[PDB]
């Protein structure tokens, strides 16, 4: 039953048990029905926490890889273990997006939400990609964001937190996946100004602060 | 400042139920 | 290979992967040699994070069970799921303590530390036990702590952070497990006073003293 | 709520 699994996911969230939360919300998605605003956020939060712990530990361990010989083979091998978990997680999320979420989104709002997620999880693979697959993985991330950005700009108002949220992440893609301090600052500054322009709810104004914080930092 | 503890400044997990 | 497992445990700690860290330090303990002070600390940090996550998680889900018709069934079945993880973690640590760590402990310091740990992990089982096994588990915890308390009174300075830490935890056992606020308050107060008396080279001791006094100020008015 | 026992550090 869908409502059982959704309520379990909420219990799992309060318990800070995100593997359980993600598993529950995976089952919900696999039942083929279009998710509510509540359900897509539960799914998003769950997987973001699950993948986020791997990203964090990957960075620490990679940074230790920067000395001796036998010590740095062990860090390397451990990094590889973390990457293989990270990729399995990213690939679970991307299959859900392809088989269920993106093809059932009846509204522009949820279409942009899911194309942003697709962007996000391909960006996470790109952070961890080698010389070969990177350029191809990196471009899949770009197409996902670009389609999201296009739908967002015609269908959604500049203050809408999904539009602003897309902008923040697409800016971050440009800055640290593509070394374009320019194209990141461009995206972010327009989104901020275009959202400032149409002040004529609490999430919007927070993402606006995050967007400017990134400009302030990167100057 | 980019060290081993650096967080990517994307969307965080905010506006969720605290106890 | 004992050295490599320790280095792996240290990586896991930096990575904040605690199940891995625990797995590694368990394997070190199982090789049967006495742990160094560093290996001891890695072992206790590892399992504290592993057990701790289940404890917090258990408390939150317990709170919900109370405030929740047959939705409170689902909370109960989840609480039980979390308990069996918790109990398995505690029973792992307790086996290591009996089969290896307590018997090989050659200094008072190590013995108090591992007996304190034994007290801690029976205390975690007791927090979550049913009324049939509770008083029996409570007993084991009280014994372990008591044995540690006696050894540290004869053998260690009142400022030794292991002695003060035992005092802090043993207070907590009295307050939270047995329902004796004044028996808990006495133990903490003497431990603190005895430490202040020895003042008239470590900074971890004064931190534990501050925690002792914070418990006093809380537990009575 | 926290149990006021020994912290990790
Ligand atoms: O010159 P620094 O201040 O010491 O910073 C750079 C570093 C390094 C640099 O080389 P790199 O380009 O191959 O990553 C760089 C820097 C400065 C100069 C170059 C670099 C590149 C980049 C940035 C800063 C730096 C911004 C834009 C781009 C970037 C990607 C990801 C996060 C943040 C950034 C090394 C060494 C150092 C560094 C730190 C890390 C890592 C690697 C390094 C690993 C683990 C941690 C990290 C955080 C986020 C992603 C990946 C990592
Ligand atoms: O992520 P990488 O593929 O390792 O890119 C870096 C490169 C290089 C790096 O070393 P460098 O600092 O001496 O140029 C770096 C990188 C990563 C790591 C280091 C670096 C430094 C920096 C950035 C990314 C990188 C962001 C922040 C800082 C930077 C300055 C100008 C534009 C963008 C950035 C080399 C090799 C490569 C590179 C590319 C270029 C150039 C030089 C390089 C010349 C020509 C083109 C370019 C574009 C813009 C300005 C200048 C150039
Ligand atoms: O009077 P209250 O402010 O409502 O607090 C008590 C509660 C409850 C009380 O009954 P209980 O002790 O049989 O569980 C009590 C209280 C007050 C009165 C009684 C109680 C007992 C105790 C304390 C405060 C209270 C201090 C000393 C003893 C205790 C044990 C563990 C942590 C803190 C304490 C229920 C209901 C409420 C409560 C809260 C919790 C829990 C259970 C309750 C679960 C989940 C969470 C918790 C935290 C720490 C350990 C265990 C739990
Ligand atoms: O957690 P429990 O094992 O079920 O203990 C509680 C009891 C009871 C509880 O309800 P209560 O508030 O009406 O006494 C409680 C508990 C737990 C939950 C609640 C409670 C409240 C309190 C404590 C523990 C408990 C700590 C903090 C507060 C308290 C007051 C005095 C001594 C110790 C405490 C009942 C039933 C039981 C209990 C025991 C006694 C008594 C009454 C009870 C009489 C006689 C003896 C006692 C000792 C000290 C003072 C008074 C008594």
């Amino acid at each position: 039953d869908k409502n059982e699994l959704v309520q379990k996911a909420k219990l799992a969230e309060q318990a800070e048990r995100y593997d359980d939360m993600a598993a529950c919300m995976k089952s919900v998605t696999e039942q083929g029905a279009e998710l509510s605003n509540e359900e897509r956020n539960l799914l998003s939060v769950a997987y973001k926490n699950v993948v986020g712990a791997r990203r964090s530990s990957w960075r620490v361990v990679s940074s230790i890889e920067q000395g001796a010989e036998k010590k740095q083979q062990m860090a390397r091998e451990y990094r590889e273990k973390i990457e293989t978990e990270l990729r399995d997680i990213c690939n679970d999320v991307l299959s859900l997006l392809e088989k269920f979420l993106i093809p059932n989104a009846s509204q522009a709002e949820s279409k942009v939400f899911y194309l942003k997620m697709k962007g996000d999880y391909y960006r996470y693979l790109a952070e961890v990609a080698a010389g070969d697959d990177k350029k191809g993985i990196v471009d899949q991330s770009q197409q996902a964001y670009q389609e999201a950005f296009e739908i967002s700009k015609k269908e959604m108002q500049p203050t809408h937190p999904i539009r602003l949220g897309l902008a923040l992440n697409f800016s971050v893609f440009y800055y640290e996946i593509l070394n374009s301090p320019e194209k990141a600052c461009s995206l972010a500054k327009t989104a901020f100004d275009e959202a400032i322009a149409e002040l004529d709810y609490k999430d919007s104004t927070l993402i606006m602060q995050l967007l400017r914080d990134n400009l302030t930092l990167w100057t | 400042s980019r060290s081993g503890l650096y967080r990517s400044p994307s969307m965080p997990e905010n506006l969720n139920r605290p106890r």
